């Protein structure tokens, strides 16, 4: 572990920096669809019932 | 984490229905069984049928593939090393 | 084995199809001219247009690979080693 190490780092950092995109790509769609269908906090909690279904769905 | 990423962002869900896309079509490729086949087809070198769409997914395989490929290259570098035959130590080594 | 098992598994059968089949139209792609093809195409770290689906034949295509991914990693090690080839060294260097 002494000399390779720091890609285990990386790719720790990569994944922590990748989930913060995950909420940038929910929040923008969030805001996106939330203009005319729904409103602004609620409209999150309506596709967090999407992604938490266990099946597939439209 | 792939696969929760795959299963909560909002474009990953897409229609395959080439001809003229209607409505409630869109599903993920990203089964749970699928995510271990992204992980150990990128770390193999060998590659998948499944590539990412919708950039959280894309990082993560962009960070994954920079692993898999200095572990790769680290195992190559040493590797001409190993391969040498080790004799026998002998069944003494000592007055004992 | 590989055709083999994915004649046998009952989920590389499959409806290529991607606009609604509505009866039957399910089939197994993996002959044995595109078997022997994903064995040469992951032997020579190309990588096929065929890639497995069900978990049967997934551990076919995972150990090949990393068969494959040791059977290269050991050539090119090796290789190095004679191409600088050691020249000419008769065992009389000097007076000593
Ligand atoms: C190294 C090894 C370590 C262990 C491996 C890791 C663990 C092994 C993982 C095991 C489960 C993952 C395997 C694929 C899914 C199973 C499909 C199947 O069996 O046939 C099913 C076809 O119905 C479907 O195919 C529905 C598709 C479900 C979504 C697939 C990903 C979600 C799995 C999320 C997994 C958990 C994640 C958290 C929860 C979100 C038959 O349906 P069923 O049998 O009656 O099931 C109830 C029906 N229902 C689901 C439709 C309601
Ligand atoms: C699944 C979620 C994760 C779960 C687990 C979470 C865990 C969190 C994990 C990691 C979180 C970060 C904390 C650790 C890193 C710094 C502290 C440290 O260890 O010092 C290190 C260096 O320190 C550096 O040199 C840091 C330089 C930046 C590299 C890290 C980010 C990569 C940059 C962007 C690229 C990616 C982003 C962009 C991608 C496209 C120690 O080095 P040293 O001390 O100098 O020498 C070694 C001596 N010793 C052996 C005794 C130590
Ligand atoms: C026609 C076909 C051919 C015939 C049929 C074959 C039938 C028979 C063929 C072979 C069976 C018997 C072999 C004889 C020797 C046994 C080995 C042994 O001794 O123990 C070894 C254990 O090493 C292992 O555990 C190897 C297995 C690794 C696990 C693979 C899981 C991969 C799944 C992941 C896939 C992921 C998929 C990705 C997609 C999700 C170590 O011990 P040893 O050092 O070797 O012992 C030497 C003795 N000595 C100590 C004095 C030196
Ligand atoms: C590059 C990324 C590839 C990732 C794959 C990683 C796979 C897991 C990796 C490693 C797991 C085991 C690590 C121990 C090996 C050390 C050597 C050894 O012990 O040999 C000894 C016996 O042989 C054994 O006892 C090993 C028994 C398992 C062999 C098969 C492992 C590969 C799994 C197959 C799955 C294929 C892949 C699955 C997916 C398709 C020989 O005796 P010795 O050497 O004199 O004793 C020294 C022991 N010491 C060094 C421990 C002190
Ligand atoms: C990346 C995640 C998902 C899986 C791997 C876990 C990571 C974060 C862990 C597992 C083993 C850990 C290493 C184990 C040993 C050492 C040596 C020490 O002197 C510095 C820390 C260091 C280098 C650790 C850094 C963090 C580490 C690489
Ligand atoms: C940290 C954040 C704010 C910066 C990155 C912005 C991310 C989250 C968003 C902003 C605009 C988004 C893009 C908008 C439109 C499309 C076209 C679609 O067919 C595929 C997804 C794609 C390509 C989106 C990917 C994600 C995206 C790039």
């Amino acid at each position: 572990v002494q000399n390779i190490g720091g890609i285990f780092i990386v790719l720790a950092a990569g994944l922590v920096l990748s989930v913060f995109v995950a909420v940038g790509e929910f929040l923008y769609k969030s805001k996106k669809n939330a203009q005319l269908e729904k409103r602004s906090f609620c409209s999150a909690m309506v596709e967090e019932l999407r992604m938490s279904l266990k099946c597939q769905r439209r | 984490v792939l696969f929760v990423i795959a299963r909560f962002s909002p474009y990953e869900w897409y229609n395959p229905h080439p001809c003229n896309p209607d409505s409630d079509v869109v599903e993920n490729n990203f089964t749970l069984l699928n995510s271990f086949w992204f992980g150990v087809g990128a770390l193999m070198q060998q590659g998948s049928e499944l590539m990412p769409k919708a950039l959280s997914t894309r990082i993560v395989g962009g960070i994954w593939w920079f692993f898999t490929l200095i572990i790769i290259s680290s195992y190559t570098a040493n590797l001409a090393a190993f391969l040498t035959v080790e004799r026998m130590e002998s069944p003494i080594d000592s007055a004992d």
